[PDB]
């Protein structure tokens, strides 16, 4: 009742599996269908007629997974660019318990509004949804025990051409920043609206570097195939996002402290290895490497400060939030809905 | 410590029946048979052999929790044919196959020793 | 020759390793055979120790655990009895074996306590059993402990009969290799590649025993797994051919127990 | 701490081979990989057992259980 | 009354593999009638199909060659049993979920064989009897 | 033991809300370990050479 | 715990028969979940696994110091000299049925440390027992069987 | 171009706790902090003469193994003389959901 939406759902590896099961690619033979149908404790002893009767009987994952879903459940969801005959296998259509079309993933069996869990609870009851959790988990875990799944260092590697465009984008951003520096050093740069000249220079540099990192990350993400395990986990919705892929593969980016770049701790520099009055990005906390490539010492130091900030944040604001929470609950503890409805 | 004794994996307790047969109330000519102190080694073999009988419709097994050594088997056969008879035929066929396998291996090993 | 049954082709053999092909068989049967070969074949191992003198630098259960894994000859294990069945109190003469260990570090240089110094004092009744397994050139076998000047160890060991489903010490097989379908004709595994899947994955040694598939052939959607390639190595207690034969016998006895129980229950139903 | 008798992974026995393995390292002046393969250690788990062993029994042995200081 | 509800001969233009590695989508035009087109998802690994091929497509309501298996459990095939499936070379079972009226004289029907989709576009009289809820699609190459 | 014989304490109130003494500073390069620090109320206040 | 901030608890133990195995009869001493890699970006865990595997197969100590010249591609080249798939994957069979597994599995040695927290030192229950002298409420302390 | 000194080695900007992580620069920094914390709760040979001492508590490991991947700095912390763990074969996978 805090946000009127489900607080539980299919999570972690069952979620990673219920998606690999319902692709159009996945077909099941006879023996495994028999074992799977036995595993569902609410089975009624009827074997679904296959979808490919000849020249070999096969079952589609959607067909076996439809056994767990109760009867009388209807669901419609139209995603971007999906027609009544989906070519991308997007959206979801469930009619009287049968998956017509659509892959099932975090938007369907997760803790989201209007998903399968919410409609099942609002139509049948809490006990039926409680049964549904275990039916789905048993079926999908039994199948995933024989399919298999892993992850390795080969999923963070990108092909050479993608590396080439990555380096070229980084180089062009560096050139733009250098040109803005040259313009500002000749008193030609114009201060922005209600905002000092130094702030204008800093704003331009920060924006250029952030856009560079984002574009490189998107190139490296578009390169990846469909049989990549990290991409599969991200697509399913179970662990990670495109930021993680970008940092492990494309580039880490710009380390900050207190919302600004790495200030001058010494007098007119940031580290004894630089020269006085240096404003280049690599000297003010920019990491152009990746976790797969390796960090050089200075950007390692700047990354360490960036992490220290968040560590401190957690360690203290735990206590402050605790005090606020106690005061709030003590203030309101004696309020009750009466029989007058007041 | 709460670690159960290991010998509970291969020694039946007193008052324990190695087999328990129970008619299934949903499909005609179907029985659920519980085996005790056994694991996939036997269930997989028996189900794979029961899948070769043209009069056997359904044959499936499961091991509900990996803490306990026991499993369930489910059989459904055609009309006028007893699932217990199907189980007996499967066991006989498995035994004959294993005997032939043993004789073949002994012949080959003795031939190798002659060639050793 | 039995042409209606499983076929076997031994290619290699030795005291420890057997390397062979098993054909005209289901996959379930071969899997069950390997599971039984690893888990359910009895053997003889030390199951209790009692210590008199311990002036070493190691603990007591430490040396007990070291002793509990030493391999001993168990060829005639069919003539012993489970100690939970023998009517004797504690350990029998028919339901146990007994050894003694004594060592003393008289010399200045440290002295190693190997497993060649276990001496059997019970009565074997003419059975080939209880001998320690020795496989190194020097004959010393498993080294057990270490001694200095003025240190002594004295203890007595009781060895019994059991299986590997209750402790890893009774297992007679080290590791068994199990392969089939090296050309992926059946499409059972799906390969992971960067550029060309056919090159990144190396080739198994077994490819020479089948013919490569041709690109013009459509996917054969009727085949089943029929040929398996196995290799079995023994710890040393039991000969390896005996490991295979005893695995088959144990599987047979399990199925026969199922059959006997079923016949008993049918007779009960007759009543 | 004396060498483990058995391999934790494949059940094999490596306990007896430690003494002979130490011989090849200085009497024959061989490298570690060839010495490890000379004794039939072929799975890399057995190589793991033998290769990464810290023999602490030769330090306790110069010592007594009576009177350590701090 | 014969079981076969629809029968025709089509010719395929192009195949659409997409991202999949087993399933392909094809579109085809009827060589007899000009106002009949077909879009179909098929399992190529069993029934390979190339461009510019002629295929006989039948929609039937039962495989028994002579006159309750909808609610009966599917039983494995027996030796000595003959049926309509013995003639063709690719048989699939599915259910229909949408009847669309494109115009006055054209209608489309959608079928879903276990997640494999098919759209059939044709004249009213040709697709008059396709109001069924479960059907067998048979294909002969 | 090695880490304990090489520890420095900054005697400021460990509940004191001064953020600047906690954070890593540009002058710590080479004289203080940036990685190793406790967690909780002694974050940044306890240093290791 | 491993050396990269990845710690956990034992949740179940299996015997060598139910363990998935490779074609060479090798069995994993432990199995972890891959849902722990992405959000933590511990690529050093994967690199340590790869390099330790190469060192075990080869038989020499493998350098892993920071700010050096070792790269991932170099150790992958040194790996393929021995006869394994370069990205550390391997073919593994199911332990129960003996079939092949559709997806390959990342496999190799690592270093683990046994931490100081055992479940035997945290387990506690109480039905009744001693009280306090002043407040007469159940005492504090697990070793003094308190509430 | 007017240099006055040089760094003897960058690795020395790290303490004693973090001189045992392998490839620390391929890691997010809080992960290095977390392992620098947890490196003080491993079980191992705290002294080679633990036999006499009557400490209030002590834990000892049966068989310790020196790591296969070692940093060069360990040769000064003596981590290959008194290790604190074992080399375990690990398979990263999904298997039975446990």
């Amino acid at each position: 009742p805090q946000s009127n939406k489900p607080c539980m759902g299919i999570v972690q590896d069952t979620l990673c599996g219920i998606r690999k099961l319902t692709l159009r690619d996945t077909f099941i033979e006879l023996d495994q269908v028999l074992n799977m149908l036995y595993w569902v404790p609410d089975w009624d002893g009827v074997i679904p007629t296959p979808a490919i009767i000849k020249p070999k009987p096969l079952w589609s994952g959607k067909q076996i997974l439809s056994v767990a879903i109760p009867n009388g459940i209807h669901l419609q969801r139209f995603d971007e660019g999906t027609t009544l005959l989906s070519p991308k296998d997007n959206g979801m259509l469930i009619i009287d318990g049968q998956i017509i079309f659509g892959v099932v993933e975090k938007k369907t069996v997760g803790s989201s509004n209007g998903g399968l869990i919410h409609v099942v609870t609002r139509e049948k009851g809490p006990q039926v949804c409680a049964k549904l959790f275990g039916n789905i988990q048993k079926v999908v875990n039994f199948w995933l025990l024989h399919n298999g799944f892993s992850t390795g260092i080969g999923d963070t590697i990108a092909d050479g051409p993608t590396m080439r465009e990555i380096t070229e984008t980084i180089a062009e951003a560096k050139k733009k920043v250098l040109d803005v520096t040259k313009e500002a050093q000749a008193n030609l740069l114009t201060a922005k609206h209600g905002m000092t000249l130094r702030e204008s220079f800093e704003d331009n540099v920060v924006r250029f570097l952030n856009e560079a990192r984002d574009k490189a990350g998107r190139l490296a993400e578009v390169n990846l195939k469909d049989l990549n395990n990290v991409k599969q986990m991200v697509m399913a919705g179970s662990k990670g996002s495109f930021i993680n892929i970008a940092q492990m593969s494309a580039c880490v980016g710009q380390q900050s402290v207190e919302g600004k770049r790495i200030a001058f701790g010494f007098v007119d520099r940031t580290l004894p290895h630089f020269s006085k009055d240096d404003y280049s990005p690599e000297s003010k906390g920019f990491v152009e490497n990746s976790y797969l490539r390796g960090l050089t010492p200075q950007e390692f130091f700047f990354h360490a400060m960036g992490g220290r900030e968040g560590l401190i944040d957690t360690a203290v604001k735990t206590a402050e939030t605790g005090y606020i929470q106690r005061r709030l609950v003590k203030a309101l503890e004696d309020i009750m809905v009466h029989y007058d409805n007041t | 410590m709460n670690a159960p004794d290991r010998f509970e994996l291969f020694l039946l307790g007193e008052g324990e029946s190695k087999l328990k047969i129970d008619p299934d109330t949903k499909a005609p000519n179907a029985v659920v048979i519980t085996f005790e102190k056994e694991d996939h080694t036997l269930g997989n073999l028996i189900r794979a052999e029961l899948l070769n009988d043209r009069k056997v419709l359904f044959a499936a097994y499961k091991v509900e929790h990996p803490f306990f050594a026991r499993f369930k088997l489910r059989i459904q056969t055609t009309e006028g044919y007893d699932p217990k008879d199907a189980l007996k035929n499967a066991c006989n066929s498995i035994i004959n196959k294993l005997g032939a396998l043993k004789t073949n291996f002994e012949t080959e090993w003795n031939l190798q020793t002659l060639a050793a | 020759m039995s042409e209606e049954g499983p076929q076997v082709k031994i290619r290699e053999a030795s005291k420890d390793n057997v390397d062979f092909i098993l054909s005209n068989v289901d996959l379930a049967m071969a899997n069950s055979l390997r599971r039984v070969m690893i888990a359910e074949i009895p053997t003889l191992a030390i199951d209790s120790v009692e210590v008199e003198t311990n002036t070493t630098v190691l603990a007591d259960e430490f040396i007990a655990h070291r002793l509990g894994l030493i391999p001993l000859q168990s060829m005639d294990i069919e003539q012993l009895e489970y100690s939970r069945d023998c009517f004797c109190e504690d350990h029998c003469d028919k339901c146990s074996v007994v050894l003694t260990l004594q060592a003393f570090g008289e010399s200045e240089s440290t002295t190693n306590v190997y497993s060649k110094d276990l001496v059997i004092v019970s009565n074997l009744m003419g059975r080939n059993i209880g001998h320690p397994i020795i496989q190194d050139k020097e004959g010393n076998g498993v080294l057990i402990c270490k001694l200095r000047k003025g240190q002594e160890l004295k203890l007595t060991c009781v060895a019994k009969k059991g299986i590997a489903k209750e402790h890893a010490k009774w297992g007679p097989a080290a590791a068994i290799e199990f392969e089939y379908d090296p050309w992926n004709k059946l499409k059972h595994t799906d390969y992971w590649y960067e550029q060309d899947s056919a090159k990144e994955w190396p080739q198994s040694k077994n490819c020479e025993y089948e013919d490569p598939p041709n690109e013009g052939d459509p996917f054969d959607y009727k085949a089943q797994a029929d040929t398996f390639y196995m290799n079995v190595e023994s710890v040393g207690s039991i000969p390896v051919d005996q490991v295979v034969v005893r695995g088959i016998d144990t599987l047979q006895k399990k199925v026969a127990s199922i059959l006997l129980a079923l016949t008993q229950m049918d007779q009960d139903k007759v009543n | 701490m004396i060498v483990p008798v058995r391999c934790f992974s494949c059940g094999k026995v490596v306990g007896d081979k430690w003494e002979s393995y130490l011989n090849l390292l200085q009497e024959d002046e061989l490298d570690e990989g060839t010495a490890l393969s000379r004794l039939g250690l072929k799975r890399y788990c057995c190589r793991r057992m033998i290769l990464t062993h810290v023999d602490l029994i030769e330090k306790f042995l110069r010592y007594n259980p009576l009177e350590k200081r701090d | 009354m014969s079981n076969t509800l629809f029968d025709d001969i089509f010719q395929v233009s192009e195949v659409d593999p997409g991202r999949y590695n087993k399933v392909c989508r094809i579109e085809a035009a009827s060589t007899t009638q000009d106002q009949c087109k077909l879009t179909l998802d098929i399992n190529v690994e069993l029934f390979p199909v190339a461009a510019q091929d002629s295929l006989t497509v039948t929609i039937a309501s039962s495989l028994n060659l002579e006159d309750s298996s909808a609610t009966r459990s599917w039983r494995p095939p027996q030796a000595g049993d003959r049926s309509l499936a013995d003639d063709y070379d690719y048989v699939m079972y599915g259910t229909a979920y949408k009847f669309e009226e494109v115009s006055k004289d054209l209608i489309a029907v959608y079928y879903s064989f276990g997640g494999l989709l098919m759209r059939l576009e044709g004249n009213y009289r040709n697709l008059n009897n396709l109001k069924q809820e479960n059907a067998y699609l048979l294909i002969r190459r | 033991t090695l880490s304990h014989l090489r520890r420095t304490n900054t005697p400021i109130g460990r509940d004191g809300k001064l953020a600047k003494p906690r954070q890593l500073h540009n002058t710590h390069w080479g004289l203080v370990c940036p990685a190793e620090t406790p967690e909780g109320q002694a974050c940044g206040l306890v240093k290791n050479l | 715990a491993s050396r990269h901030g990845q710690k956990g608890t034992i949740g179940i133990t299996y015997r060598r028969e139910d363990m998935p195995f490779t074609a060479e009869g090798i069995v994993p001493d432990l199995i972890i979940n891959p849902h722990a890699i992405p959000s933590r970006m511990t690529v050093a865990h994967l690199i340590e696994c790869l390099l330790s595997k190469v060192a075990a197969l080869s038989g020499n100590e493998g350098d892993a110091s920071p700010f050096t010249d070792i790269t991932v591609e170099g150790i992958s080249k040194l790996l393929r000299e021995h006869g394994y798939q370069s990205r550390g994957f391997e073919v593994m069979y199911n332990g129960h049925t003996g079939k092949k597994l559709m997806a390959q599995i990342f496999f190799g040695p690592t270093y683990y440390q046994r931490l100081r927290h055992m479940v035997d030192d945290k387990i506690h229950a109480r039905a009744r027992g001693p009280m306090q002298v002043l407040t007469r409420q159940p005492v504090e302390g697990r070793s003094r069987d308190g509430g | 171009t007017t240099f006055t000194h040089c760094e003897i080695h960058p690795s020395m900007i790290l303490g004693v706790a973090a001189s045992i992580i392998p490839f620390p620069d391929h890691n997010q920094s809080p992960r290095n902090t977390y392992q620098s914390a947890m490196g003080k709760q491993a079980m191992g040979v705290f002294l080679t003469n633990y036999n006499v001492r009557m400490d209030t508590m002590a834990n000892i490991l049966y068989y310790p193994q020196k790591p296969l991947g070692t940093t060069r700095a360990m040769e000064y912390l003596k981590f290959r003389e008194l290790p604190a763990g074992q080399n375990a074969i690990v398979a990263i996978a999904c298997y039975s959901g446990y």
